């Protein structure tokens, strides 16, 4: 339009997929796939599912990092998703692989108040952008918010067109990385 | 703390100030420049969701042309200056606005008015969506109005 | 970061702007209005204790009108926001002062001059505190007489 | 009081009650009596006492977290109170016991430099409002304060009128929010 | 999110702000003395080295004149302050400065234009280094003009 | 140097010595020798050497806390430091001996992606006056930051005139205060 006769409204639309090879870059694909790009070689998959791959208990941090093997910025991205999570208490809710230097995880989400809502919370800060299609209500509901689906799996993948829904944006993680350590909980005497 | 990181695209213009966002930046546009009367907000405004992105977008710029790059990626450069380049507090309204059902700057689409003659712009301010909708034009209306009277005044 | 949530108000006032008290978020039991001029000052000074509080105010009247009450009480909302809502460093300034034995705002009281006629009033100022005396007026009073010289200009 | 002929000087007090169900409020009845609010239902205890309750050494905040049986909002008000004791290096000083949900956490506190003062210091911090009432020195004293108390004794508790001597205020625990991992010692390589 | 400590240096003086960095807080140089038009700007400007420091050495002497001191030195007191003393993005800005190799201020030596007859000082800038030289004043002449400007503005 | 004819160019610089009983100071004497001066008693003396002095992979750092025999300004100093490592992963790349209440940290710095590279670059920000001498290059290369010596070695010590290179300075601490577990990697599901 024109406003004012002289001064005419014009838009603009950043083209943020050029911040990456400096920042994570989250979007989604589709409700129950989002993606976290790292480059343009790697990344991590989010995915709402009801099939689990891990059928185990067992969390092997400290082997892996005696071992390496994995890309530090995926782990970095890793650490920055569970230390964000509210109120963390339920250790067997997650497990994961990371034999060979890959990277799998596994959030068990099986009426609120509980470790499933911590880790939809973080789920969904961490893809901004295109995770309120994945949620039940989409909004109005944060200390109640709530998935159908059973399982939060991520895993290390390889870089290819995957924001079909939304744009690539580092904004979800940028949020997070103020959210690490801010709302766990004490196990110990001595952190 | 607060945002610190100064933009430096001064070189090759009529005025030392403003900053080009170039093609690359930018989804289906080529280059667009904006002044310095405009971009001199950027230094003292802690709500405005364009600037911290000028200074991402700068941010990348320079750490591309000026440090040497690792073997494979990592991101402790981002992790280490991100309080320093944007508000996370402002990333921080938006997330509130939009769990509460309000209006929130997913930082993807912006504003600004342009006098047709003169060529001088204000400073792009954020355009809002709701559940993946973008307002229109009409629901912001009388803001657009009052950034017109704004530049009228200066 | 930052402070970043604005004030939702100006529903049916005579100016868009400005934030009003109501009954509830205050002792006496009294509405009590402030105007666009003074209410504005919030949005850019850093150091002003009634600004956090009145966004604090403003932020629980929009989480129990928007967001589902959880069966249980729950904090992490207030916990996430708070960086976004309040300058914590204040506070520290104010914890800071009274660990010094200097005079302090314990974010209870406030006090802003009033015009008679007009009814325009100035930002409120916190009154401060020393070992649970509050200040007497006389040892501020050429404070408030720096305020009325700015409500002489304005 | 009439300044400059036309600006009238007025006050105004403000009631935090009404941000009850939002944030906790905290405020003090007496010297020994401290209260953290947590809704209209809910809140904990702090006394300043010579008597113990707990007398044991052992505060197992693992099984706690598996029986989950505990309050959320009071566990993390715990966990910010003790992750912003600073240099905090004596586990022996906290006990704890979480039976069925309860909170009951117990610092020793038995000049300048050790844990009481740590712990005292966070106490402070923790109810900001009408707490200096408690130390014998009200102001002045911040690296080396004392109370002629022997213990912090942290108990979950219901809601009542125990605003007697300062109102209720979000003030310090909002303000130590930020204060959270930020002198704690290292305990592990790995943490 | 933001310093918050204010500089009281007003007793004796012919106006009630400035601030004075005695013999002790300088290298090799006499007292100086700052007026109130420059040192009121460190109340609002975000990327002054100069106030960050001002802020620094004012808590330092109240420090170590309101609070009784320990039998053994305490880290606990400057821990929790610095954030409100003191912009750490700030150090931040200047540490990406330097690796990036982009002249930047170690927070050592400051310049200001002083006026001959009327003694009005400006606010401080910190002198930039680049790899332990000091930048030339050719370097920055035309910064130097643009605060004389100011000034003259003023 | 006048300007516009009447304004004057002049020079001023701030002795941050008098900082000395609030903060710590951060200085460098020589390439290898730098200083983190705490009050005008004690410090800390980071010396990258090709001379070890632990021989074992312990860092017994339980032990000390409960012995409580160390300067807790220098022990919070050591904390900040080891927290504010990016992308620790070894624990046998640092050993340690708090016997008798000392402080003697030995980080094993025998690329980008290494431990090394994360201890360089808190080196450099704890010591950030004048530290720039001990590297190959001075500026233009942070990820792949190496310097020839195989081990950083940090030792309590006594007040001199140590640093002739940098002025001290606390920027370089304070700056680090907020990096504290900001890139951290999760050793446990349970912090
Ligand atoms: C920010 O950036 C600037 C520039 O990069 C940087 O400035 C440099 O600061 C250092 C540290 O102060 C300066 O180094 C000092 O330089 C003087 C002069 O050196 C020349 O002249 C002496 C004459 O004796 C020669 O010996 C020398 O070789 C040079 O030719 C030295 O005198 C200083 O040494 C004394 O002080 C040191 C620290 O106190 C002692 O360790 C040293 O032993 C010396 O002390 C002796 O003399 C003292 C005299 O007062 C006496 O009191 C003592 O008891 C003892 O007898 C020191 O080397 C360097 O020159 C500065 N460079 C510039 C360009 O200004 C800042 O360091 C940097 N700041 C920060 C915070 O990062
Ligand atoms: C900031 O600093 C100021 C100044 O130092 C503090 O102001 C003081 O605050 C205290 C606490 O509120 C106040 O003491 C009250 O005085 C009242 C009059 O004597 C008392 O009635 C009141 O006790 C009653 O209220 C409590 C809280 O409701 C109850 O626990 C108590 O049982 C009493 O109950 C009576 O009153 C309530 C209503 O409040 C009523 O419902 C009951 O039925 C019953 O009638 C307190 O003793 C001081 O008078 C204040 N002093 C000044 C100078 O203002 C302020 O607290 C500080 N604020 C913070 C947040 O730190
Ligand atoms: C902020 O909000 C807006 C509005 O909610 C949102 O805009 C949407 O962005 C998505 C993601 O790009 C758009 O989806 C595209 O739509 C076109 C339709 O023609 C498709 O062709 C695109 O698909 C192609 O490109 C994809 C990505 O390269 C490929 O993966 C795909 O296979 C195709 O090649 C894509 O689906 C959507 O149309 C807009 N909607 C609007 C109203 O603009 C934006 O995502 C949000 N931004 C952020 C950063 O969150
Ligand atoms: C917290 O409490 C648990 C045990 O919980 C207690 O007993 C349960 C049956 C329930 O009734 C609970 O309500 C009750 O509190 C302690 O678990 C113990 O952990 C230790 C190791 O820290 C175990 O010792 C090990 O045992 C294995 C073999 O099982 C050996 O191979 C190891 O070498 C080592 O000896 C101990 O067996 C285990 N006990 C139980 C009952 O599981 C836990 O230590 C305790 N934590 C704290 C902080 O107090
Ligand atoms: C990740 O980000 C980089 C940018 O940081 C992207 O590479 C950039 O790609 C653009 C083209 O889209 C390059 O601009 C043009 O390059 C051509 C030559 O190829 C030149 O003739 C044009 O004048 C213009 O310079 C830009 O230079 C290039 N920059 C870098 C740093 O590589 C990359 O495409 C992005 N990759 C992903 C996976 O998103
Ligand atoms: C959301 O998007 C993802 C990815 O586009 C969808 O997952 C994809 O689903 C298709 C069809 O099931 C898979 O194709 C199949 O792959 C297997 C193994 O390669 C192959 O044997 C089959 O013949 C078929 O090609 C595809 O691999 C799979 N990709 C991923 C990333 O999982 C998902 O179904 C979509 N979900 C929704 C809700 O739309
Ligand atoms: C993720 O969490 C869910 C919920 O805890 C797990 O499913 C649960 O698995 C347990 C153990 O098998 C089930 O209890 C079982 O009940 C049957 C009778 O119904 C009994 O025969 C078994 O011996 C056992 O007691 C529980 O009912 C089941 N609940 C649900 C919702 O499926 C799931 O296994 C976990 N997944 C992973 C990967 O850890
Ligand atoms: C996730 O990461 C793993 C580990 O890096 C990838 O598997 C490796 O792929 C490379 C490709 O050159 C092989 O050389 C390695 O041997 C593989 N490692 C193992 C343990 O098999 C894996 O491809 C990644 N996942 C996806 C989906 O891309
Ligand atoms: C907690 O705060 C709530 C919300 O401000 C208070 O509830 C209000 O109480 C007043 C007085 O009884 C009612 O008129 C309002 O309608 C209530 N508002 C809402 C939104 O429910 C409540 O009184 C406070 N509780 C306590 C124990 O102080
Ligand atoms: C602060 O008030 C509390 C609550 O009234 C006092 O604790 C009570 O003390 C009486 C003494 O006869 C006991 O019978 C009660 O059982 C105590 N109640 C609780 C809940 O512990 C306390 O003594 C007061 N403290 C001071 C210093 O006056
Ligand atoms: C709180 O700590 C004090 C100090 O360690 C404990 O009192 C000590 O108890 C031991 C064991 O009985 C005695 O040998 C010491 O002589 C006591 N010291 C002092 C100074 O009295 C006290 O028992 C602890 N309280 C609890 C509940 O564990
Ligand atoms: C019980 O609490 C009292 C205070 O009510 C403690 O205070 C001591 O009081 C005696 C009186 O003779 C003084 O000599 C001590 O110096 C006081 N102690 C302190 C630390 O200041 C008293 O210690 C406690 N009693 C016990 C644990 O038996
Ligand atoms: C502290 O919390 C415990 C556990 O929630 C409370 O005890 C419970 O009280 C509820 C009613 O409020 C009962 O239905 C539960 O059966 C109790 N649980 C157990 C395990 O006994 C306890 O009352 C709280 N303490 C105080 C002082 O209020
Ligand atoms: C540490 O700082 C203190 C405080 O500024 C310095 O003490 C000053 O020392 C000078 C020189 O002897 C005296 O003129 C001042 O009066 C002292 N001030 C005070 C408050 O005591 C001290 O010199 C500094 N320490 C070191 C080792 O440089
Ligand atoms: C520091 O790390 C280096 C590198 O791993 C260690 O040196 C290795 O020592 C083992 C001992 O079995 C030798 O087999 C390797 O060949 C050595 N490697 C190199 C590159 O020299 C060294 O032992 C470690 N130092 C300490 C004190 O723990
Ligand atoms: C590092 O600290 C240790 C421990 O404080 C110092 O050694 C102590 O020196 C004091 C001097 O008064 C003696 O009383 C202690 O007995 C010593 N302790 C031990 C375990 O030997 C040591 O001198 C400090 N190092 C340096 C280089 O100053
Ligand atoms: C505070 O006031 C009380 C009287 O209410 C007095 O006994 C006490 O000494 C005062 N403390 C200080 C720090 O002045
Ligand atoms: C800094 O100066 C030294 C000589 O004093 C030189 O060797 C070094 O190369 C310079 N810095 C860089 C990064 O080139």
């Amino acid at each position: 339009s024109l406003y004012k006769g002289v001064y005419e409204l014009q838009t603009l639309e950043l083209n943020m997929e050029t911040l990456n090879m400096t920042m994570p870059l989250s979007c989604t694909k589709n409700n129950s796939h989002h993606y976290i790009m790292v480059g343009n070689e790697t990344g991590l998959e989010l995915t709402l599912t009801n099939t689990s791959i891990i059928n185990h208990k067992f969390c092997n941090l400290s082997d892996a990092h005696k071992k390496n093997l994995y890309d530090h910025a995926l782990m970095s991205i890793i650490s920055t998703f569970h230390l964000s999570i509210p109120n963390f208490n339920q250790y067997e809710a997650m497990s994961c692989d990371f034999n060979g230097g890959k990277i799998s995880v596994q959030y068990n989400l099986s009426h609120c108040g509980t470790v499933a809502n911590g880790v939809l919370q973080t789920f969904m800060r961490m893809a901004w952008g295109g995770s309120y299609i994945a949620l039940d209500s989409g909004c109005g509901n944060w200390d109640c918010i709530m998935t159908s689906y059973q399982y939060l799996i991520i895993q290390n993948t390889t870089w290819e067109d995957h924001c079909q829904f939304s744009r690539p944006s580092p904004i979800g993680y940028l949020g997070l990385l103020s959210q690490r350590t801010r709302d766990i909980y004490i196990s110990r005497r001595l952190l | 703390g607060t945002f610190t990181w100064t933009l430096s695209d001064s070189e090759g213009k009529d005025t030392p100030g403003g900053y080009c966002l170039t093609r690359w930046m930018l989804i289906e546009a080529e280059l667009k420049c904006f002044g310095n009367t405009a971009v001199a907000k950027c230094n003292e405004k802690h709500d405005e969701e364009f600037c911290d992105m000028l200074r991402l977008f700068d941010f990348n710029k320079q750490a591309i042309q000026r440090l040497k790059a690792p073997a494979q990626m990592s991101i402790q450069l981002i992790n280490k200056a991100v309080n320093a380049l944007i508000n996370d507090q402002l990333i921080m309204k938006n997330h509130l606005r939009d769990i509460m059902c309000i209006p929130y700057c997913n930082y993807s689409k912006y504003w600004y008015l342009n006098h047709t003659t003169t060529g001088r712009t204000s400073l792009p301010k954020c355009w809002l969506v709701s559940n993946g909708s973008y307002l229109n034009e009409t629901h912001f209306s009388d803001d657009i109005e009052q950034q017109a009277d704004n530049m009228i005044t200066e």
